[PDB]
């Protein structure tokens, strides 16, 4: 939902603020990268002719088989205020955002970029030895800090405050310690560009006027940037948060020349295997992977034995399972990790068993779990045996009369999100004590 | 530790477990061995070379903790090193081979452990001269220290037969263990028995390995041999007797086992039915030949409560006979207190132990070290499973959802009757009825195990097919057995703790457990071995079927987990089944209606 | 030391393919695969059982045969319980036989074989077949014996007289009567009674049987054949088809009698003349224009180039992996050699080199 | 015609009888038994009852493995 989250945020961004974002070619290039294929095709077609089109021509062009996907593309196109659809001459006359159009055109032609792709110094050096090494160092420090295994190099105070305020890896002030939230484990499960995008979305949400569009344009060009060169130190708000993301280890800055590491490239785009684990009914771990980070994250939910070159061995204990459970870490998160860490031989065996059971019966009279339930459902049985109850606390309305209070005001209560529970035949439904915003108002009628 | 080993931030739970301080050899690709010096464990790869040569060596000098298909967890023990030096092996050769095939530097503690676990091999020996336990040691150096020991009270002297067990335990304690390798070719004081290895008997490779490990010198090394179910332990004992050619006595813990091993022995060896005299309350005859055999179970020597004078004459005769060989088949019960009179009674030279399981509740299994000796050989269970020497089982553990109909009474029942109250669930009856239907639909012989006679008979009566338990007489149980085997009216039967072990019933490829013991792992393991010796263990596409109907919402899940954990560690996993197949497709279900459930509830309330 | 074994294995392999010939090979084919479904193929001895793998391999064989040679009709008769059962008439649509084989999947192989009955009704099915069509039968067999009603030698003589050849792919080992069939039908050749050694060898044998076979000089049938290219229409209205009698939006139109059909390469149902596309006839031109083998230059001698001419990659360096097209005097890598010799059917070095 | 202040709990007959044993060893916390899958309990003691229920299935299994 990364593109969904960013698109949602930009839809939250108003129309003229969006148009301000559509001014510069680097921002337009990054946003074009965000757009789905259909809308990407539409804008690359229309960008080289100043002919507005009606919707009817596009509809006649569009094959109706993917019409839902077309609707999604144009819904994003309109809701981002990237389109100006007006019903001119009775027809919904389709118009791209013109600033976006011309900035995309200049980016494609290599025309006027105003160094939106970057105020270049072009003093290239080696990046694998300084930039990549410092980047790996700083990211290792922040990563083990997020893990909770002890490490001396604490992060910045800005990100420390952002973690304190945010629900990510809770620095619980009563305990004085960063603590793994379920959101923290979601961040741990996240892909690296997902983690970066969540971090920048949270930082953009917390940061206020520091010009928001300056941060937006700078973020987009920073994603647009390339590795291993010096560049001019631009807006000053951009410069100071550039120093901030220098302290994050994103850029290797020599206090004016700065050298962006590979993290900008991964932020822009992604780039018996490694990370593939053989499950065991004896809960033994046969990982085809090793890192001290791997051991650090496996310490949270796996009882391990020793570290060898790719062979990380161990045995999953129920103590490890319940250690994961008691942190608020979801068993769905656990199986997210597990099903992202499967192995070729065992998944081939699972697919062979699935194709064997397909011909016998469609249901098979077996629980729906594709990963082999000899080991996988043992956690899933422990997953179901973990939660296994439903608790309702607070207020409760009871002993109703007839279903005019259910199909008219409790069926409507599904549309507004105020009930915690719904039982028509019991003539009772449960709400939270604090969730009495619009519950004791229309139920009286 | 061949390093500084500065403690890592991720080694906090690694309480001396982070084994990266070792300087891994670049030959880690070829070598298959790690060492875990924190607990003495050994980590072994199943996909690198030298493992085939090192497997028997690691069995000889080490014990396996866990052997799944990918990584074998072994462990060097002093027991295993004593077994190694008893087979004939030494500390320096063990250290040299370990460093030769080890990816990792050899640990100091392991080096010291193998140096300490080197015995005075050949120094301490005992012989029998006319039913007299003569402690014949090679030097008076042994005599000085043993007479320096306060228990005792070339050169040979007497120790009493009951004192032999105590002094063997004591000399093991002071780590001066005695080897018992009979020179049955050199000794002719005992009557030699003209029994020959018939050409009709040819020996399996692992069985030949088992023989030659205890026939390395040509003498009979005394100890234990642990082989799986149906491996041919009777053949191994027959071969040992035929190559010893002396008076031999073998005792097993069933009169049925007495019958079956007597016929097995007269079948596959050239000993004559005249030479074999069978001892029981059926008949107490003796053979008058100079050489031969008398078979009985352990009961007719242990018992003194109700004994006949003919039984007294027979036990007098076996006391008089100085045997050259003894085998205690199913050796798991002889170290019991009323059963460990074997050295006190029987004068026999070579002491061999053949059994399937080398585990029990207490530590009487280690007493066989100073009762019969160490383990001379073991066969790898999953190796024989893939070799077809034992079966391959698709075990399916059935988590029966507990009915509140029986749970409401089970929670308020007193403890002695809660067990019988939660065994008898109508939902379990329903599931068992469809499972029997489904496997007779598949065409499998089914044997049902219940720990209680009343539950066994109630299940049997609801099926309409008979029952066999421990109180059922031998004639009735064999009639029911032959009815099951041949008669098609008796398609399935209902067995118990006479069926869990010490029988030869391999036809039932399907087994459904409705009850078991509280925590005895050996009963469950022997029940698994009942079908592990099945005849169709070699055909392609075969998987035996094991079923355990266990009630939910109890401690029975933990009980079954405890009973199954040995088999899981062996490699016999227990898969999770809660939502069964065909629960309502079966039309008629046993005690399906709630009125029927309350009927059976008050029927069992009559007893509980 | 594995490379020396690979080299001598490649030498012993290439000794068979040293002689490459432009024999006249049959294009208007007539291929019959009879199936036995008896007690022998119930053996699970090969995984999962012989019946399942011959079903799967026959699916593949149908696909490959129709892809390579769409200018033939395919008939399948099963053998079961002392009876040979026709399940697939000869047809241009492979999908019919695919559905028939799918029916054969779920049914149970059982009984005993009768090559006499099987080959007799195969002969009768092969009876109304035009002269240019090359009547040939593949036979799979798993038994070591054959229960028969009468003589097989009269059938052998009749089959030889009616100019139909056979090729036997036996399962267990050689059967002397099948050897006799292959030899006598095949002008004394022993290159037709083939026994697999594993399932991979069976796959290779099926792929070998896919290929067209050369014809004999004495068996001379050199003539012409009437042909007609039709025309495809794409009409707005659905229209009744001649073959299946149902409404069709499009469909080719008959060049002669102006009727319409539903599939190609097919003969007309109305003017009764064969209709194809030039793609279909050019499909076998690699068989018509074979490709010479490419020679590795030795590692001792001086080299014209050190990287691959075609795929543009560096030649690896003990021996020299530079397969040379002597027709174009360019050396190539093993991957390009494989692709040009099997997948492609032209030498781009010879395309660049002007003649 | 009543609306008492309680915490509704989705339950089972078996765990409800365990709730009854909780009431037996200290009573008048659980208010009333609605049906086999519903109960009403004192809102001040909901997680006290939950932790004691945790102790109850601890006494059922405890998963020691030591
Ligand atoms: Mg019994
Ligand atoms: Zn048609
Ligand atoms: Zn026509
Ligand atoms: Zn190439
Ligand atoms: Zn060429």
């Amino acid at each position: 939902s990364l593109k969904h989250s960013v698109t949602q945020y930009l839809e939250e961004i108003p129309q003229q603020v969006q148009n301000r974002l559509y001014t510069s070619p680097a921002t337009c290039l990054a946003i074009y990268r965000i757009l789905p294929p259909l809308a990407k095709f539409f804008i690359m077609a229309m960008v080289f002719n100043e002919n507005e089109v009606p919707l009817l021509d596009l509809d006649k062009w569009v094959n109706s088989n993917g019409k839902l996907q077309f609707q999604n593309a144009i819904k994003s196109m309109k809701s981002l205020h990237l389109l100006i659809p007006n019903k001119s001459s009775g027809t919904l006359m389709i118009n791209l955002n013109p600033t976006f159009k011309i900035s995309l055109r200049n980016a494609l032609t290599g025309g006027e970029v105003q160094n939106s792709f970057g105020v270049v110094v072009e003093e290239n050096v080696v990046s694998l030895d300084l930039l990549d090494e410092y980047s790996a160092n700083k990211w290792e420090t922040i990563l083990h800090f997020m893990v909770g295994t002890p490490l001396a190099k604490i992060p910045s105070e800005k990100v420390l405050n952002l973690l304190k305020h945010s629900k990510l890896m809770e620095e619980v002030n009563s305990t004085g310690e960063f603590k793994i939230t379920n959101e923290g484990f979601q961040f741990l499960l996240q892909e690296i560009n997902s983690q970066l995008w969540t971090l920048l979305l949270q930082y953009l949400k917390m940061i206020e006027t520091m010009d928001l569009v300056d941060v937006l344009h700078f973020i987009f060009m920073l994603g647009a940037l390339e590795v291993g060169k010096a560049y001019k130190i631009l807006s000053e708000t951009q410069r100071i948060m550039l120093q901030d993301m220098r302290d994050y280890g994103l850029v290797f800055q020599k206090h004016s020349i700065f050298y962006p590491t590979k993290l900008a490239l991964m932020l822009t785009s992604d780039t018996i295997p490694d990370g593939s684990l053989i499950v065991e009914t004896n809960f033994k771990i046969y990982s085809y992977s090793n890192s001290p980070l791997q051991i650090a994250v496996l310490s949270l939910f796996v009882h391990l034995k020793a570290r060898f070159v790719n062979m990380v061995l161990g045995q999953i204990t129920r103590e490890s399972i319940r250690r994961a459970l008691t942190n608020g870490i979801t068993a769905d998160q656990i199986i997210a990790y597990l099903e992202t860490h499967a192995h070729p031989q065992m998944r081939r065996l699972a697919e062979e068993k699935l194709e064997k059971k397909l011909e016998l019966d469609p249901n098979c009279k077996e629980p729906l779990q594709v990963l082999p339930p000899t080991v996988v459902d043992q956690i899933r049985l422990w997953q179901l045996e973990l939660d296994r109850v439903i608790t309702y606390e607070g207020s409760l309305y009871s002993d109703f009369e007839t279903s005019q209070e259910y199909n008219l005001l409790s069926k409507y209560a599904q549309d507004i999100g105020v009930l915690l529970w719904k039982d028509d035949k019991k003539k009772k439904f449960f709400i939270s004590k604090e969730g009495n915003s619009q519950v004791l108002d229309f139920a009286k009628r | 530790i061949p390093a500084d080993f500065v403690p890592d931030s991720v080694s906090g739970m690694f309480r001396s477990h982070d084994f990266s301080y070792l300087r891994l050899r670049p030959d880690h690709a070829s070598r298959p061995l790690w060492i875990s010096p924190s607990d003495g464990r050994i980590i072994l790869e199943s996909f690198s070379p030298l493992a085939e040569q090192a497997q028997d060596f690691l069995v000889t000098i080490a014990e396996p903790i866990s052997r799944p298909s990918h990584i074998h967890e072994y462990k060097i023990t002093a027991y295993s090193l004593y077994a190694a030096v008893s087979v004939g092996l030494e500390t320096d050769d063990i250290i040299s081979v370990l460093d030769r095939l080890s990816k990792v530097p050899v640990a100091e503690s392991i080096i010291n452990f193998i140096k300490g676990a080197t015995i005075s091999y050949g120094k301490v020996k005992l012989v029998i001269k006319h039913n007299r336990y003569f402690v014949e040691t090679t030097q008076a150096d042994i005599l000085q220290m043993l007479l320096n020991d306060s228990v005792i009270g070339v050169h040979s002297f007497e120790i009493a037969n009951e004192s032999v067990e105590v002094v063997k335990k004591r000399c093991q304690e002071i780590d001066y263990p005695v080897l018992e390798e009979y020179d049955f070719r050199n000794d002719h004081r005992n009557p030699d028995l003209d029994i020959d290895l018939k050409p009709s008997t040819q020996i399996r490779p692992y069985q030949e390995k088992s023989l030659s490990k205890m026939f390395g010198n040509g003498r009979a090394r005394s100890g234990i041999i642990v082989l799986p179910c149906g491996a041919g332990k009777t053949l191994v004992g027959i071969t040992a007797a035929c190559t010893i050619k002396k008076s031999v006595i073998v005792l097993c813990t069933s009169s049925v086992s007495v019958m079956q091993w007597r016929q097995q022995f007269l079948q596959w060896c050239t000993l004559q039915p005249e030479n074999c005299a069978v001892f029981t309350s059926d008949n107490k005859e003796m053979f008058q030949t100079e050489s031969g055999l008398v078979v009985s179970t352990y009961s007719m020597v242990a018992n003194t409560r109700n004994r006949s004078h003919d039984s007294q004459k027979v036990m007098d005769f076996l006391t008089g006979r100085e045997w050259g060989f003894i085998i205690l088949d199913e050796v798991h019960v002889v170290p019991a207190a009323m059963f460990r009179r074997v050295v006190s009674t029987i004068a026999a030279h070579a002491k061999l132990g053949l059994t399937a399981t080398l585990v029990r509740e207490d530590d009487k299994i280690g007493d066989l070290n100073f009762l019969i000796g160490p383990k001379l050989y073991e066969a790898n269970w999953m190796e024989l499973s893939q070799k077809g020497h034992i079966a391959n089982v698709q075990c399916a553990e059935v988590w029966c959802p507990m009915t509140a109909e029986f749970y409401q009474e089970y929670l308020r029942e007193t403890a002695r009757k809660r067990m019988l109250l939660y065994i008898m669930n109508p939902t379990k009856f329903q599931a068992c009825q469809f499972l029997i239907q489904y496997h007779e639909r598949r065409g499998d012989k089914i044997i049902v195990f219940s720990d209680n006679v009343y539950a066994l008979q109630e299940y049997a009566l609801k099926m309409g097919k008979p029952f066999i338990y421990g109180s059922t007489p031998q004639q009735e149980r064999m009639n029911i057995l032959q009815n099951f085997q041949y008669n098609d009216q008796i398609n399935t039967i209902f067995l118990s703790k006479v069926g869990d072990t010490s029988i030869d019933l391999p036809e039932a490829t399907c087994l459904i457990q409705i009850s078991s013991h509280y925590g005895s792992r050996r009963q469950e393991a022997q029940r698994l071995g009942r079908i592990l010796r099945a005849k169709r263990r070699n055909d392609e596409g075969f998987n035996a079927f094991f079923y355990s109907l266990v009630s939910k919402d109890t401690q029975e899940m933990y009980y079954s987990t405890k009973r199954q954990a040995f088999l899981v560690d062996q490699g016999y996993a227990f898969k999770v089944i809660t939502h069964l197949h065909g629960m309502e497709n079966i039309p008629n279900l046993a005690y399906a209606s709630p009125r029927e459930r309350r009927e059976l509830l008050q029927e069992v309330l009559l007893k509980n | 030391a594995s490379l020396v074994a690979s080299i001598v294995e490649a030498r012993k392999k290439r000794t068979a393919k040293k002689n490459i010939t432009p024999y006249q090979r049959g294009i208007i084919r007539s291929l019959i695969l009879t199936l036995d479904c008896s007690e022998a193929m119930l053996e699970k001895d090969l995984r999962p059982n012989r019946h399942a793998m011959i079903i799967q391999y026959a699916i593949d064989f149908v696909h490959e045969f129709f892809d390579q040679n769409p200018i033939s009709q395919m008939g399948i008769i099963i053998m079961r319980n002392g009876l040979a059962q026709l399940v697939s008439q000869v047809s241009g649509n492979p999908q019919d036989h695919i559905d028939a084989l799918k029916s054969i999947r779920k049914q149970e192989p059982k009984g005993n074989p009768s090559l006499q009955n099987a080959l007799e009704m195969a002969r009768g099915l092969l009876l109304p077949v035009p002269a240019h069509c090359t009547r040939e039968v593949l036979i799979v067999f798993g038994s070591l014996s054959t229960t028969d009603p009468g003589d097989i030698h009269q059938t052998i003589d009749s089959l030889v007289s009616e100019k139909i050849r056979v090729k036997v792919l036996g399962l267990s080992a050689q059967v002397a009567i099948c050897k006799e069939l292959c030899k006598a039908t095949n002008y004394g050749d022993e290159s037709f009674y083939k026994i697999l050694l594993d399932e991979t060898h069976l796959k290779e044998l099926f792929n070998e049987a896919v290929t067209p076979l050369p014809v004999n000089k004495i068996n001379k049938g050199f003539t012409l054949v009437k042909m007609g290219f039709p025309t495809r229409i794409f009409e707005d209205t659905p229209t009744f088809c001649s073959c299946h009698s149902k409404l069709v939006y499009g469909g080719y139109f008959c060049p002669n009698c102006h009727s319409k059909v539903c599939s190609l390469p097919t003969v007309c149902p109305c003017c009764d003349l064969m209709l194809i596309l030039s793609t279909h006839l050019a499909r076998s031109y690699h068989h018509l224009m074979p490709l010479k083998t490419f020679a590795e230059v030795p590692t001792t001698e001086k080299f014209r180039s050190e990287d691959c001419f075609s795929c543009q990659s560096r030649f690896p360096i003990l021996t020299s992996s530079r397969y040379r097209c002597e027709d174009c005097k360019q050396e190539f890598c093993v991957d390009c050699d494989v692709f040009i010799h099997e997948i492609l059917h032209n030498c781009p070095g010879c395309e660049s080199k002007p003649v | 015609a009543r609306a008492r202040k309680g915490a509704l709990v989705q339950c089972d007959p078996s765990i409800k009888a365990l709730i009854l044993q909780i009431d037996a060893k200290m009573s008048d916390i659980v208010l009333e038994e609605l049906d086999d899958t519903h109960l009403l309990v004192n809102p001040s003691k909901v997680e006290f009852v939950k932790h004691e229920l945790n102790r109850l299935l601890s006494k059922n299994i405890y998963n020691p493995m030591d």
